C-alpha cells in the first residue's frame, strides 16, 4: 500500500480546469491507484476515506444492481491520462449544502457528476494529505529566504562600486532587492485582494511546478 | 509539640496584638492544635481538622502555594482577624486576578485566660536566655 | 463583519504558549472573546467562543473552575498579543482533543486558566488550513517569482566583477554562477535529502509570521 503511494511524487501538480476559484487538485498516473481530492475553498474533502461512513448514502440510488467502488476513481484519473499527458466549473462558497452550481459544459450533453462526499472525518483529513500538501510549500518555505538574501552575500565581489566606477547594475528594471521584508508590507496594499480572493488560481500552479519535481523525492 | 507563641499582628485590632500560640502537631491540615491569645484572654484551641481541612478540599486546591501560606499565617501576612466571640480566627489571601480565603481557624477557648500568659512568662524566662549569660559561657 | 474571526484570520501564525512541537495556535483575544485557531497540521482546532460562552463552557469541560467570570474578561485581554496568558503552557497535539493545563502538585491556590479546543467542522477545516495554507503558497510563489526575475542577473554580476580589475585574492571564498532553473536540480537531490528535515509540516511557522500580518480585510 505504501510503495503505491510513496511515488505520488512522480509528477508536479495539475491545476483544476474551472477558471474561476483557485482550487487545488492532485493527479496520479499509477495502475491500479488514483488519488483524488476536491478542494472548492468552502469544504475541501479529502477522498481517502474507508468504506464504513460512506456506505449510508452511497447505495440509495441502486435497487437490484452493484457496481465497484475503484470504477470511479479508476475512471476520472483514466480519463484523464490521455487527454493531458472552455473548461469551467462552478462552485462558490455560500452555498454550503451539496446542490452544486455548476455551469460546466464538455460536449454538450449534461452528464451526473457533483462533489459526491459525506463528512470529512477530522483523522483523515489532516494526518495523512498534507504532508504532501506541504511538499509544494517545502520548494517556498526552505527557499523563499534562499532566494530572497541571495543577492546580499553574491555583492561582496560587486562592492567595486568605488575602484572601478560609479554606475549601479542596470537601473531598467531595477526594483528593491527582493527580500523577506519587501514583502511583508507588500501584500497589505497589493496582495490584500490576493487574500480575499485567490482568483484563478494560474499562477499558483503552473508557477510552482518548476521547483516541484525534485523538492522532497529523497 | 508544645505550644509556641507565634505573636501576630491583626490588621482589624493592631493594638492589642494577638499571639498565635500554636502547637502544630507535625502538620497544618491533618491535625494541629492552635491557643489563640490576645495576651488577655486566652482561646487555648485545641482545634481540629473537621473546622479548616475542609477549606483545603472546597475552594480549588491547584499547585502552587499552601503550606507556606498557611505557615506565614500564623506568624505576624494577611487581613488577620480574629473574632473574640466566636473563637474563630480568620484572614483573606491576596494574590493575582483573584483573592481567595486561608484560614478558618475556630480556635477554641479555656476558662482559664492566664495560661498563654503564664506559658509566655516561662518564654520571657527563657527568651531572657536569649543574649548575655550565655553570652558570658561563650 | 464578524471582527473576531476576521481578527483571528489577520493575527500572524504565532507560537502559543507550548512546551512542544510548535502548533498553528494564533491566539487573538478580542474585547468580546477571542477565536482560537489551534492547528498543529495534524488536526484542525477553531475554538471561537467569546468571552460570554466561554465562561459556561468551561463549566462543562473544566474539572475544577470557580472563579470570577468578570475576571476572565481581563485575564484573557493580556493575550491580545500571543506572547503570555497567565508560567507557560502547552499545547497537546497527541490525540483528537487538545489540552493546555500544565500540572503540579502542592495544594496550592493560584489563579489557573487553560484553553480547551473543540474539533473544527469540515467547512471551517477547509476555510482555516487548506484555503489559508494554499493562500500562504500562492504568496510565497509570488515572492519567489520575483526574485527568480532578479535571480538570473545579479547571480551572475558578481562573477562579472571577480577578475575584471583587482583579481581575487582570497580563493577560498569563491563563489559559482547562480540561477533559479540551475538550482531546480543543482541542490535539490545532491545535498538537499541530507538537509531534507521536514516532518509533518513542521517547516511553516519561522517566515509565514511577519507575513501573515497583511491579511486584515481578509
Amino acid at each position: 500500500m505504501e510503495e503505491l503511494e510513496q511515488g505520488l511524487l512522480m509528477q508536479p501538480w495539475a491545476w483544476l480546469q474551472l477558471a474561476e476559484n483557485s482550487l487545488l487538485a492532485k493527479v496520479f498516473i499509477t495502475k491500479q491507484g488514483y488519488a483524488l481530492l476536491v478542494s472548492d475553498l468552502q469544504q475541501v474533502w479529502h477522498e481517502q476515506v474507508d468504506t464504513s461512513v460512506v456506505s449510508q448514502r452511497a447505495k440509495e440510488l441502486n435497487k437490484r444492481l452493484t457496481a465497484p467502488p475503484a470504477a470511479f476513481l479508476c475512471h476520472l484519473d483514466n480519463l484523464l491520462r490521455p487527454l493531458l499527458k472552455e473548461a469551467t466549473f462552478s462552485c462558490d462558497c455560500v452555498a454550503d449544502a451539496l446542490i452544486l452550481r455548476v455551469r460546466s459544459e464538455l460536449s454538450g450533453l449534461p452528464f451526473y457528476w457533483n462533489f459526491h462526499c459525506m463528512l470529512a472525518s477530522p483523522s483523515l483529513v489532516s494526518q495523512h494529505l498534507i504532508r504532501p500538501l506541504m511538499g509544494m510549500s517545502l520548494a517556498l518555505q526552505c527557499q523563499v529566504r534562499e532566494l530572497a538574501t541571495l543577492l546580499h552575500m553574491k555583492d561582496l565581489e560587486i562592492q567595486d562600486y568605488q575602484e572601478s566606477g560609479a554606475t549601479l547594475i542596470r537601473d531598467r528594471l531595477k526594483t528593491e532587492p527582493f527580500e523577506e521584508n519587501s514583502f511583508l508590507e507588500q501584500f497589505m496594499i497589493e496582495k490584500l485582494p490576493e487574500a480575499c480572493s485567490i482568483g484563478d488560481g494560474k499562477p499558483f500552479v503552473m508557477n510552482l511546478q518548476d521547483l516541484y519535481m525534485a523538492v522532497t523525492t529523497q | 509539640m508544645e505550644r509556641k507563641i507565634s505573636r501576630i499582628h491583626l490588621v482589624s485590632e493592631p493594638s492589642i496584638t494577638h499571639f498565635l500560640q500554636v502547637s502544630w502537631e507535625k502538620t497544618l491540615e491533618s491535625g494541629f492544635v492552635i491557643t489563640l491569645t490576645d495576651g488577655h484572654s486566652a482561646w487555648t484551641g485545641t482545634v481540629s481538622e473537621s473546622e479548616i481541612s475542609q477549606e483545603a478540599d472546597d475552594m480549588a486546591m491547584e499547585k502552587g502555594k499552601y503550606v507556606g501560606e498557611l505557615r506565614k499565617a500564623l506568624l505576624s501576612v494577611y487581613t488577620f482577624n480574629f473574632s473574640k466571640e466566636s473563637c474563630y480566627f480568620f484572614f483573606e489571601k491576596n494574590l493575582k486576578d483573584v483573592s481567595f480565603r486561608l484560614g478558618s481557624f475556630n480556635l477554641e477557648k479555656v476558662e482559664n485566660p492566664a495560661e498563654v500568659i503564664r506559658e509566655l512568662i516561662c518564654y520571657c524566662l527563657d527568651t531572657i536566655a536569649e543574649n548575655q549569660a550565655k553570652n558570658e559561657h561563650l
